[PDB]
């Protein structure tokens, strides 16, 4: 009779006393409880979302403009010399939204100067994923699509694909602050998109930076370059060996 | 922007009746809940991509006025 | 991506040819067994769960060391992880099956994870592992004989066991 | 993890700014009471034991019809790893007490939650009896402040699985 | 990012176990010891206006060659840029004094701070100086009697001064 | 003007969520405050007018030319609109006390505070003299908690201000 | 979004003078009365769920006509945003009891939803009912001297009863 | 017969492969660290009387009616096979220990136990809390620090722990 | 299985005593002499396909009749499993060391071996020659300290084949 009564004072002692194999210590996991330090993206995905509620008061306006002026332009320093007062102030009462306001800041002098002018198109559409949408690119249809968009009508319509695509409107929507976000899987995702925001973000201290000696090269088109476009390589291998050999 | 064209924005209220509630509720709720009536500018190029982009996501309008002329 | 119509069609163009009479008998073939396919992912989808906490619970058995506190997939917050990690190698697997070719598992799914494991820390011979219990909790899903017409298929069996194949030996 | 102060510093370098009064305000609160926070940790370490135990039979007291066989509850494996999933929860309550947030709790367990226990089939309401069984223990073992303290840490676990 | 609180949890994590009652009498003490953290870091925020700009007026005293042509300080962009570089380590400083660990400093000041250094050419050895003519300055605040009262505070002196070495080490 | 209290419930609804533990711990703190601060707001007020008029001798002995014409101190309403400025900062640090944030203070000085000096030429080290002699002579007429604190929304003023 | 202490700092801004003598007083009668608004404002969002749940059970119990097919909350989604806003305005309520000041949740939400809830069709009466059964539970969750310090706080009760009445009645 | 070597080397026999890295990792550790392991078996071994004289005390303490004249340990030759089973289950333990792996125990002790103590008659409740009281002597004993050199041990604290627990959860 | 650990175990179990100080003394030979053997298990591990591939075309070049048509070595199965009993013996060797004891050897090979063999008239110099290449092999392929380990299973399995 192991226990008749509705006491299981027998079952509950030796569950009790065979739960302690099943929590020993494991292996190791020093290095292995914080995966994201490895990432070295613990700072971008313990910064919590940064949203505007229009009847919000002057304190953390601030706190928005300073998370919106890192984020889009990277930890490259702002001088107020380059806060565009005007689009602030219509912030300020709502006249646009933190999209709208995103808008600007993408189609600004000084985006332009830090990203555009010393870059190639292939720097400038990954920056452009990475700061507007917080994902580096999946494949190059994006690079192919953006850069024909881009030269056929111009860098307006360029950002206004990012800003005022589908994307935007569900991840951030038109009052989230955009945030790095590749570092968790989002649907529908390549490894690569993961691999790419990795790279791109070599640490919270660093940024995309023009003023550099690497003259802000593009850290990725070779990483997303090859899986479309080498299945052709087991061919053009013994094309290219008969034009050797001709 | 620079030409005529550019100019003359206009004004929009939309309201997200229940017909956008019931694709934001298949859809889900990711983005942090709003009033249903809210008001919105636009400018005129880009009057057409952000008047689909609201009609396509399920949100009606009650009218648009316009901002200049 | 490509499945196998596409796939031929690619073979065909970049040699400058048209599709030669042999090349539309094998692709007419497997537009006859389309249905056969059709069934075989159909029983992949509903299975779904089934095969993914199967899988699982043996995975767990042969290895406590991941469940113990500084195991990997310990915390709770990691198990949530790995769950989806079985999920979306076996929804690609399934893609894979319905196109035809490991086009769509090895271009969305493949090419960057093993070194997305190791940047994480993830073992990968366990991921491996889980793909290939998740092959053989699949295989008898795939296999039932019941509510669905009897016919000849180890052709299909063949080919996903082929593309769990691939998919675990990719990450490990 | 979140605390008083990791959520302060998060604030604080969310705005580049420095530490402000309020922030002060809030860290001190919580150099306060930690205290008493220390004392409940220190009370339910003490007796990881007895709550163990007495929380399994209550699970199975209110939940006879796992222990039988044919279903989840079976085995001495299964019931083994229903104590260790309560100590489990007492410990990351025991955490919470020491860092004085709900930060252990939201990271370990509250995270993954409904999708763990949906594709193991766990259930949440025995892991809810379970936890008010600590939290009748706890009233009776823990008395003043420490006893409120560790009861907001034991009912978020419990509105996490409700 | 982890305060002392957290660390001691982590670390108990691992082990799967309870906090020791060492532990729990550690963590005790730092949370009496809590007010003397807090005037800690009261001092180094009221006064880091102070700190910051006698800082970079001993570095510049003691260094001038950034700031003539072709030094690393020169236009206003680059003393701009010095100066919010020393202003958010010193803020990161009283981050972690208030946390008590330097964990805020790996995970955020100095995760990828040398190589944006050698990146953009900056003199690493110059701003491992700053840090110390911050430490001088700050200790000098640290130490100020007035307005509290008084205790030994050794203890977080060195502390502190850790915290600059450690930052100072990881940028150099 | 939010206190720590408003913040809590901002930082709450942000998340779409309940008050947890950490932030309703915050709140005890405050409202522990409260009563320090309510004194220490009660002695400022006491002597507010005494404070100004040594504030103004202050900032005019500290800086000489200020009271020769040629420059802003020069003129009756001149000296008269010094003392309403120091008026209008006392005003709001003892409100920061009484609301135990710094909340007032930030929303009606800072915002926007260092356009107001430059377009009108206000010198800021003028504020900084004599909110430093304020602070100094609450360092006697305040004791204990009431001291510190004020002496800290006084820094977090000057700073602001420089 | 500002508290009574903010609210008479307002005040005092437009008068424009100091705070005097009869407001600090009340202001210190209320932070002497804090910890009891916190033991209140613990009591609800710690039973909030058992609140929405008991009132939703009663609501769907003495009226049917919304369960039914082509009632307001007949389809299960929309029946599941009633509970979404059931917690909503219930943790509102809890917010201003907070605060002290009712118009956190007035200016935010309560002008905007008589329109919106006209324009969904869904009727605002039964929303105000749903509020009272709201306040019902949460009083009687409330009244629980179990596990706390005994005092007297009628305040809080009927504080908290005009919260919920002037919700419903903005409402309705 | 079992240790941890021949453990893993029997999982990766029947899985058909070579020991991978990982598992190599794990015996290295182990045989690095047997030392201690070494020192804790001793610790057991040596002073073995005492642990089953102060649990045997205890035992009888507070389980009378097991010595009264009718009890299950009544004469000389039950209290006699009394003490050797509580050194047998000891002795059992310790050579798990210093294997480093329980299948000796659950062999050689326990495999017929439960149901030799059913058809004796002995309490097996009382045979296991006799056996948590040779566990905390013993715990009593592996933490001494004198003639050893001082470091951490808690592995083998928790090891010989659930060794212990084998023994009580396999009795009762 | 037959190791250093498991012998010592059996022997003071069988005379139904404690572990005396000899038997820790031969555990702690085993356990400081487990690294060397854990490097030749890892570098064996490593260099596995080359070893069988060197060892199978070993059997081939000093036999060269087995594989001519008619018997034993002729056709592809013989020859991939010829390369899989090359890799059973290299495994259970590696494992041999890991353990480092005789006990996998003694257990899945050297047990039953001679029955086998002469049921299926696989001579077994084809196997000692094998294991020949193999152990002139680690030579180059280890050196130091775990050569001689290595050397010494090897040499075993080579005894207990001849
Ligand atoms: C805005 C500044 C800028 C430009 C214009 C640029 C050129 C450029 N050419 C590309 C591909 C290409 N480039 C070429 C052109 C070459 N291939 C053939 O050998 C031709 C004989 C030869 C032309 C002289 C072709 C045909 C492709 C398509 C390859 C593919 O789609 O796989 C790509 C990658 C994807 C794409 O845009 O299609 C870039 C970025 N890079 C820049 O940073
Ligand atoms: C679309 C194709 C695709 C795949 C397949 C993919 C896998 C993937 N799994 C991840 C996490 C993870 N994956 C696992 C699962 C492993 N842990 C255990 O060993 C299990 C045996 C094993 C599961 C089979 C775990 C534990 C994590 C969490 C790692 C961490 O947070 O530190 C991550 C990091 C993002 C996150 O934190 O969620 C990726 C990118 N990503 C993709 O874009
Ligand atoms: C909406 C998606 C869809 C499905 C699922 C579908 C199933 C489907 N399977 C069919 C025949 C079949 N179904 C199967 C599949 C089963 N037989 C094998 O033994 C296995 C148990 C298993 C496959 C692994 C086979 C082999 C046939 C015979 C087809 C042939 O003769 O080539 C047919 C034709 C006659 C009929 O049963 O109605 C249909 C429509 N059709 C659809 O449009
Ligand atoms: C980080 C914190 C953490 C939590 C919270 C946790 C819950 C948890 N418990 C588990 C085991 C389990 N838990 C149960 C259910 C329990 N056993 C029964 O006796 C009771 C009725 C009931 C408890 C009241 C069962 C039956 C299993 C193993 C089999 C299964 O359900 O898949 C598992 C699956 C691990 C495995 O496959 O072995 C998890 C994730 N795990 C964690 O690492
Ligand atoms: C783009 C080139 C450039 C500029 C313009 C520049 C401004 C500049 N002027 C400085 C010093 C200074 N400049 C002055 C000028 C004043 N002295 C008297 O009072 C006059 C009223 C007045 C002169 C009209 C003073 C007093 C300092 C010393 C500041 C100090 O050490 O506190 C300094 C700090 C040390 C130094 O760099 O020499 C800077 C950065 N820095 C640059 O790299
Ligand atoms: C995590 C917080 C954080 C840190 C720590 C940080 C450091 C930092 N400093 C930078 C620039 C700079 N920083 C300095 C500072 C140097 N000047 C003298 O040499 C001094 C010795 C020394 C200061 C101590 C200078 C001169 C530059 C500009 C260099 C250039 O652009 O060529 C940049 C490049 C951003 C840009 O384009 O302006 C970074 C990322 N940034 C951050 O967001
Ligand atoms: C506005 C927010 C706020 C803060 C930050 C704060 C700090 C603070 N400082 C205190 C006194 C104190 N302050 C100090 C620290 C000083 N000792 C000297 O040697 C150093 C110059 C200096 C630190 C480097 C010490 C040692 C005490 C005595 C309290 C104790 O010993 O525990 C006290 C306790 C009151 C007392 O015992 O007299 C607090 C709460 N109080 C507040 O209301
Ligand atoms: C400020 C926070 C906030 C509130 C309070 C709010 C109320 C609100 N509830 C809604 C849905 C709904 N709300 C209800 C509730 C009704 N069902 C019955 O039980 C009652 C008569 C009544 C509740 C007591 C229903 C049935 C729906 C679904 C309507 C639909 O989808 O067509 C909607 C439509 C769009 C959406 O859900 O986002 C709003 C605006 N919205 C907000 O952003
Ligand atoms: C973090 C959240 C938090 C909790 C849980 C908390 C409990 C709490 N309740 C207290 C006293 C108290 N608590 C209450 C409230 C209760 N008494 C009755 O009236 C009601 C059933 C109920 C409120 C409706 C009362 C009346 C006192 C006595 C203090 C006074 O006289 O004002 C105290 C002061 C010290 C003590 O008496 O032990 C604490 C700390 N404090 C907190 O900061
Ligand atoms: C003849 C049988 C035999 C015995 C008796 C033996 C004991 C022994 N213990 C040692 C160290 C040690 N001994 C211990 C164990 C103690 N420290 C812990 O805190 C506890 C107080 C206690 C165990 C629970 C530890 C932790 C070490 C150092 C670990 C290491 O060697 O790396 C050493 C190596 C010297 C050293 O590194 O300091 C030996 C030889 N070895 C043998 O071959
Ligand atoms: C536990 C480890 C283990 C060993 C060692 C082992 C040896 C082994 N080899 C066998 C067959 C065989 N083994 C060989 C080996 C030859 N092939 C080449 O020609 C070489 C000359 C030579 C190898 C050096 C051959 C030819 C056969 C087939 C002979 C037959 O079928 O009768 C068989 C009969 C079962 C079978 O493979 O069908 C066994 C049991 N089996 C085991 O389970």
């Amino acid at each position: 009779p192991v226990a008749p009564p509705l006491e299981f004072t027998r079952e509950a002692e030796r569950a009790a006393w065979l739960a302690g194999a099943l929590t020993l210590p494991s292996s190791l996991g020093h290095t292995e409880t914080h995966g994201q330090e490895r990432i070295r993206a613990v700072g971008a995905l313990e910064a919590a979302q940064v949203t505007l509620r229009a009847p919000f008061t002057e304190e953390q306006f601030q706190g928005a403009l300073y998370a919106i002026y890192k984020q889009v332009f990277g930890n490259t320093y702002v001088m107020e010399s380059e806060r565009p007062t005007t689009a602030e102030s219509q912030l300020k009462d709502g006249r646009i939204t933190v999209r709208g306001f995103i808008r600007l800041l993408a189609k600004t002098e000084a985006y332009k100067s830090r990203f555009l002018y010393t870059t190639s198109q292939n720097r400038f559409i990954e920056l452009n994923h990475k700061l507007l949408l917080g994902r580096a690119p999946y494949d190059q249809a994006e690079i192919i699509r953006h850069l024909d968009l881009w030269n056929s009508q111009g860098y307006d319509a360029e950002i206004d694909s990012y800003i005022e695509s589908e994307e935007y409107q569900e991840f951030f929507g038109e009052e989230v602050v955009p945030f790095f976000r590749g570092f968790k899987y989002q649907v529908g995702q390549n490894p690569l998109g993961f691999n790419g925001l990795v790279r791109l973000y070599d640490g919270y201290a660093g940024s995309d930076t023009e003023r550099n000696q690497s003259g802000q090269v593009a850290r990725l088109t070779d990483r997303l370059s090859r899986p479309v476009r080498e299945q052709s390589s087991v061919d053009r291998i013994e094309r290219l060996l008969r034009s050797y050999t001709s | 922007a620079i030409t005529t064209q550019g100019k003359r924005i206009y004004k929009i209220t939309v309201s997200e009746a229940g017909a956008y509630a019931t694709n934001k509720h298949r859809t889900g709720y990711r983005a942090p809940i709003r009033q249903s009536n809210y008001t919105l500018t636009v400018p005129y190029d880009r009057f057409l991509p952000e008047m689909i982009r609201l009609h396509q996501s399920g949100a009606k309008i009650v009218n648009v006025t316009s901002v200049i002329s | 991506m490509n499945d196998v119509f596409t796939r031929a069609i690619a073979q065909a163009d970049l040699k400058g040819s048209f599709l030669l009479e042999s090349d539309l008998d094998k692709l007419a073939s497997f537009a006859k067994e389309g249905v056969k396919r059709l069934d075989a992912v159909a029983a992949l989808t509903n299975n779904a769960p089934a095969i993914i906490s199967d899988a699982a619970h043996k995975l767990f058995a042969e290895q406590q060391e991941l469940i113990q506190p500084g195991g990997n997939a310990y915390p709770h917050r990691r198990m949530a992880a790995c769950l989806r990690d079985m999920e979306i190698i076996l929804r690609y697997v399934s893609y894979a099956l319905l196109a035809g070719d490991a086009s769509v598992l090895d271009d969305r799914c493949l090419n960057g994870l093993r070194e997305t494991y190791n940047a994480l820390g993830t073992p990968t011979q366990s991921v491996a592992r889980a793909v290939q219990l998740m092959k053989d909790a699949a295989m008898v899903h795939l296999k039932s004989t019941a509510n669905v017409t009897v016919g000849d298929c180890s052709s299909l069996y063949s080919e996903a066991a082929t593309y769990f194949d691939k998919a675990a030996a990719s990450i490990a | 993890s979140r605390t008083v102060i990791t959520e302060v510093i998060a604030t604080a370098d969310s705005q580049g700014r420095f530490l402000n009064s309020t922030e002060l305000q809030a860290a001190f609160g919580r150099f306060e009471r930690a205290v008493p926070a220390i004392e409940a940790a220190r009370a339910l370490t003490k007796n990881q034991d007895a709550l163990v135990k007495g929380a399994v039979q209550a699970v199975f007291k209110k939940f006879p019809y796992v222990t039988q066989p044919g279903e989840k509850g079976y085995g001495d494996s299964n019931q083994a790893k229903c104590a260790r999933d309560i100590g489990y929860y007492l410990r990351f309550i025991t955490y919470s007490l020491v860092a004085s947030g709900t930060g252990p709790l939201d990271d370990y367990v509250i995270a993954g939650l409904r999708e763990v226990n949906r594709a193991f089939n766990l259930n949440p309401l025995w892991y809810i009896e379970a936890l008010n069984y600590i939290k009748g223990e706890t009233g009776k073992l823990l008395s003043g402040q420490s006893k409120t303290e560790a009861l907001l840490y034991i009912d978020h676990a419990i509105n996490a699985l409700s």
